[PDB]
């Protein structure tokens, strides 16, 4: 029994969708500047949640309007997936993100809407409110925007003790700091945003040493790539970006080792089949 | 809506009392029509060469089935604007008569 | 499906419309 | 067996009209049998329902829901019948090759409305030497909604508006305003 | 079908005539059935309120399938001949039925134990879809529409002016 | 001179782009004659104009001055012969003058 | 009984291919400074028409030759579509432009062309004739671009009276044009060309209030979106684009409103089942 | 010298860039001759020009002058056999100044 | 449209009363070229080989069928120009005569 | 389909100055 949810956040509360309806979410997230996106079709929808959803999902009143100045501006929805059997359930936490299109890809009978989320969709903050940083370090400047972008951060690299003269006064609205911090050193630090936390490491370091995920069950064959490994999966509660993961293959041999996550796609179907999660995984040091 | 200027059975512009030329319409029009467009050998326009009734290699010829001349009767008869379609056609053939009688359903 | 990728091709608009 | 002894109220009798004269087609075309197919569309994906709400006002959003998840799909017929004279077929060969083509079957006691012919099979076998087997399908283009309309005279007919683009220049006999006067000094 | 009183005791049911040089071909088939089936599509659209409009309706091509006995070896090539032949439009007459421009589609010769001098085969001809099925001709050479070519890229020769010259004066 | 097609349907409404301004005409059949409702770039310029063969739609100077042209009718209107027998025609400013100062000496 | 008519301009004359023929026309509009886009698959071509038509469409004679004054340089083509019963028609135009791609979809024994039109595909032009104004105000530097494009101008807006200092001296071709006028003012007031008429006006304006269609009939249903309502309709030859729509829905009680259009979606195919137009709509103010 | 191709079809047109230039022609059988249209650059150059064996088809200076070119039938301009057995050729300006210079004292 | 010097019978170019060659045209010359082309044993064009009739190993020769005979005499027909193809190909075998008649259908 | 797309953005890069 799989069991997906998807919770919206909306002034009556949080309607959560569950997995009786028609739901397919196909979330795709890496370890780059790029906003993680979640697109979701949900079939099977009232007239009545048709209204209490897509009426408040819009792009006005922030254009030809005002109606702004803190969140309530656009839905932010996150995503519950797992398995339950025997009583227990394992719904874990796999996107949050504020939705940022709306449309209807399947006509009636089946009046079935697709909309499109992306993390960090309130990039129309503040106008950043506290000024950067003008001579600090690396890991201060990435301090200066976590704190702007309400998020905590996990800063684990090595060049944290380097002083930058000037680094990012041009930004001019909360998300290009994630560009910014992305755009310095970018042989292999990259910076990201995974859910509610701003994760900056190099790309060969690992955030979480001791949570090595030790596969040994995998759909279709873990294969080899340009970098690593990449390979299919059933969904695992306990797979996140740019975590460890301890591929132990069978058909393919050369493969075993450790790798640390870059790149994964999510691709959960409560009435189909696709349930599977994609790991693009590199060596990890 | 068809209109066609009246003539007699000897084909020519037969003229009113008053010396006049009436403008048929309708259905007698649709007729009239009928009537010349079945008299008229294939070959004789020189703008569609291919129109007309083949009275002379589909009809008064040592044929074996006049399958060919039926569809040629056919075709001449709808080639008439406002005809749609044919209800009847005979073919009869008599000792030496090949009599043709048609149900046009022209609309009016 | 491209049509997804075309709808990511266009986050990059912020509030500033610089101008 | 007496066959014309037919029934007054359910007489089995096709009568293939014609919507536009109003007259019946294709007489002498003795039908052998008539299937009427009528399907729909319903509700695939589970619905979603609001529950913790009262009795009777459940009610209504379930039968909105109901009226808004299933679709109709047109009415078809297949007629199987055997015409004895090539003036029927010729007639029925026109008429589906003709685009614009809407008439009114009516079995033995359906009047399905507004139906043109898709398929048309003529079959001539030995056993069969005069008359050919024919099986027809149709149609229907559309369903036989009741236009109630602003009918019975010219005036009070709704306003079409035909957006035109490009407006031509003139032709015949006319010299600008000059031409334009003449005619209308012409008084005709 | 009745319409014609032929009044003629030795009329020939089928007839496949080649439309230019207007000429019987395999006329030693033995024909034993003919299904001249029809073909259209329509256009059902579901709209809104539980209802579909059906919109217009397209004329898909003729189909006609002959089967037949070939008594002999050269009716079996005409037949093979006739699948071969890509520059001709026949005419069907069945029965009172005539078909013009009708192209052969496929042929299935069969040999069998159960018929050793002659072979049955299945002859399926389509119609050939024209845009004006009644065309408009003129009879004298002079009045023809004007037919372009649009751009030609006129090709090259050495021959200079003085061999024109002299094949003018020739 | 411009031939502004017509539909032979008792009311009806064309919108066009002649002589650079924007008309819009309602001819529909009211009683026994017919009335056109004139509008230029939107804003409504005259309602219920009844129509008749060789006057102006557009009667008053204003409405047809500077140089706005106007509509002329060949014969009194008819919605059922529009198309074929009768047909409305535009003039521009200059053809417009001309054809007043031909109908004011008639 | 739907009818259907790509008219070529060529030396020769108008050689309108008609609905008898296989034709599929997919144009898109939208008011945005692009060129709106028609593809154009043609079946049953004979060899002669193929020789007229694909020969006279070229990108040479402009490039390594000179044979370029003024139009004829390529061929212009519009497109009259719509319904017919009764004997009366309803020919409206759908399109206007110049080709600039011809390929090949479907191999024998059906040769089938597949054109690719563009609105304003001439912008081989006379690389501006007439130079912009040096100090002018918004409405007449629109009107010097209508001028020198060739088109009737409509400038419906509220920046009209707003002077620039130099506006578009950097313009290289008549095409730019709109490009400039687009580039100023972008929050809202987006100018376009349909057809040969040129269209500046505020995003949230009809360019036409006494032109409202009243729509009561879609085919699927009428939907929300991230700006306005969205839908599709059979053809109606009476929908423009940057239109004023009038939506009186049934499955969706609450997207009846005003709405003016910004995209158009033509899917017109005589011999197949999509002849439907789709209209993005908006707001209306 | 060019021969530019044809098709043995009554009347017909055919369009070609030669000589740096955008020529037309249009050959149609008129009564018991043929007869051409030459187009150069779009503007007409002239119309119903009597075709003959060898003459030049532009027959006046004002045409061919400076350098543009002329073209000539081999024989008398003959539809049926267009393409197989009568072709006709385009001379630049030097190949006709030369066949001009032949043909004036023949 | 075809066309061909005569010959005659002995197969050599055979002149007017004038001393002058005819080129026979059509119906004519086609027949001819058939004649001719069948009488050309195989392998005997230096530029063709392939072509010509089997006389020496499907005729002529201890041959269980006579198909392969008829293929080749039908091919060596249809290689003449404007032949379309053969009506009737019979292939009677007399007591030592092997009797072949054609019903070309040439298209003149 | 993105051949189409890819078309059209071909076009849009073609102007009537080379640089």
């Amino acid at each position: 029994k799989r069991i997906l949810r998807v919770t919206f956040n909306m002034p009556y509360g949080p309607e959560v969708i569950r997995e009786d309806l028609d739901v397919r979410v196909r979330i795709m997230k890496a370890a780059l500047r790029i906003q993680n996106r979640a697109t979701m079709e949900i079939f099977g929808l009232t007239t009545q949640l048709r209204e209490s959803l897509l009426s408040q999902f819009t792009a006005w009143k922030h254009r030809q309007r005002q109606v702004g100045r803190e969140d309530e501006l656009m839905i932010k929805v996150s995503v519950e997936a797992g398995y339950s059997d025997q009583g227990r359930e394992q719904v874990s936490r796999v996107f949050v993100g504020e939705v940022a299109i709306v449309d209807i890809i399947s006509p009636p009978p089946d009046i079935g809407i697709r909309i499109q989320c992306y993390t960090r969709q309130i990039d129309r903050t503040k106008t950043i409110r506290n000024m950067p940083p003008a001579n600090t370090t690396f890991v201060k400047f990435v301090e200066w925007g976590a704190n702007e972008m309400g998020l905590n951060f996990i800063c684990d690299t090595s060049y944290n003790d380097q002083v930058l003269k000037n680094p990012g006064r041009s930004i001019t609205v909360a998300s290009a700091i994630l560009a910014s911090i992305q755009d310095m050193y970018m042989p292999d630090v990259a910076a990201f945003v995974d859910d509610d936390i701003l994760i900056v490491k190099d790309r060969d370091k690992v955030i979480r040493p001791d949570e090595v995920t030790n596969v040994n069950s995998f759909v279709g064959i873990p294969s080899w790539s340009e970098w690593g490994v990449e390979f299919q999966c059933l969904f695992e509660p306990s797979i996140r970006v740019a975590g460890g993961v301890a591929v132990e293959s069978l058909m393919n041999p050369s493969v075993n080792g450790n790798y640390v996550i870059t790149a994964l796609e999510y691709d959960l179907a409560s009435r189909d089949r696709p349930f599977y999660i994609k790991v693009m995984g590199s060596p990890a040091a | 809506s068809t209109s066609t200027i009246r003539t007699g059975t000897n084909n020519d512009i037969l003229l009113d009392d008053n010396g006049n030329m009436v403008i048929l319409r309708d259905v007698e029009a649709c007729a009239q029509d009928v009537r010349a467009a079945m008299l008229m050998r294939t070959g004789e326009n020189i703008f569609d060469v291919n129109s007309g009734v083949g009275y002379f290699e589909y009809i008064f010829s040592p044929q074996k089935s006049y399958d060919d001349a039926r569809k040629s009767i056919a075709d001449a008869i709808l080639s008439s604007p406002d005809v749609t379609g044919i209800e009847q056609l005979d073919i009869d053939i008599t000792g030496e008569v090949f009599g043709v009688d048609a149900k046009v359903i022209t609309i009016h | 499906q491209l049509t997804t990728a075309i709808q990511d091709a266009q986050n990059d608009s912020a509030t500033k419309i610089l101008y | 067996m007496n066959s014309f002894l037919k029934s007054i109220l359910n007489t089995p009798t096709l009568t293939i009209r014609d919507d536009v004269t109003k007259l019946p087609v294709w007489k002498s075309l003795q039908v052998k049998k008539v299937e009427i197919y009528s399907p729909a569309s319903v509700v695939s994906k589970p619905l979603a329902t609001k529950d913790q709400t009262e009795a009777q006002v459940y009610t209504e959003a379930l039968d909105i829901d109901v009226k808004n998840g299933k679709i109709i799909q047109p009415v078809r017929l297949r007629i199987n019948a055997i015409c004895p004279d090539l003036s029927t077929v010729e007639s029925i060969m026109n008429a589906f090759n003709d685009n614009t083509s809407t008439f009114a079957i009516t079995s033995k006691s359906i009047l399905a409305d507004k139906m043109a012919i898709m398929t048309l099979d003529v079959d001539q076998s030995p056993d069969m030497l005069n008359a050919a087997e024919i099986n027809m399908e149709f149609e229907q283009v559309e369903p036989p909604v009741l236009n109630e309309f602003d009918p019975a005279f010219p005036q009070d007919s709704p306003t079409y508006g035909v957006q035109i683009q490009s407006l031509s220049d003139a032709n015949l006999l006319d010299l600008g305003a000059i031409g334009d006067s003449i005619s209308s000094a012409a008084k005709s | 079908m009745l319409g014609i009183f032929t009044s003629l005791l030795s009329s020939r049911s089928f007839s496949i005539v080649d439309q230019n040089t207007n000429q019987l071909v395999a006329a030693d088939l033995r024909i034993s059935r003919v299904n001249t089936r029809f073909s259209s599509v329509g256009q059902r659209h579901m709209l809104e309120d539980g209802k579909t409009k059906m919109d217009s309706r397209t004329i898909h091509p003729m189909e006609i399938i002959v089967e037949v006995f070939c008594p002999s070896i050269d009716v079996v090539d005409q037949i093979n001949q006739l699948l071969l032949d890509r520059d001709t439009l026949y005419k069907v007459i069945t029965r009172g039925m005539v078909f013009e421009r009708m192209m052969c589609t496929s042929e299935a010769l069969n040999q069998t134990p159960d018929m050793i001098s002659a072979t049955p085969a299945r002859l399926t001809f389509s119609q050939v879809l024209v845009q004006n099925p009644k065309p408009i001709m003129f009879r004298n050479a002079g009045d023809s529409s004007m037919i372009d070519r649009g751009l030609a890229l006129a090709e090259d020769v050495v021959g200079s002016a003085g061999d024109l010259f002299d094949y003018a004066v020739n | 001179m411009k031939k502004i097609p017509l539909t032979a349907v008792p009311n009806q409404a064309i919108s066009f782009n002649a002589g650079s301004s924007y008309w819009k005409i309602r001819l529909y059949q009211n009683m026994d004659m017919m009335n056109a409702d004139i509008s230029r770039d939107g804003v409504i310029v005259c309602h219920g104009v009844r129509c008749f063969g060789g006057i102006p739609l557009l009667q008053y100077s204003r409405q047809y001055r500077p140089d706005y042209g106007n509509f002329v009718f060949d014969r009194d209107a008819d919605w059922t012969l529009f198309g074929d027998g009768i047909n409305l025609f535009y003039l521009d400013g200059a053809e417009f003058a001309e054809y007043q100062a031909l109908a004011t000496r008639k």
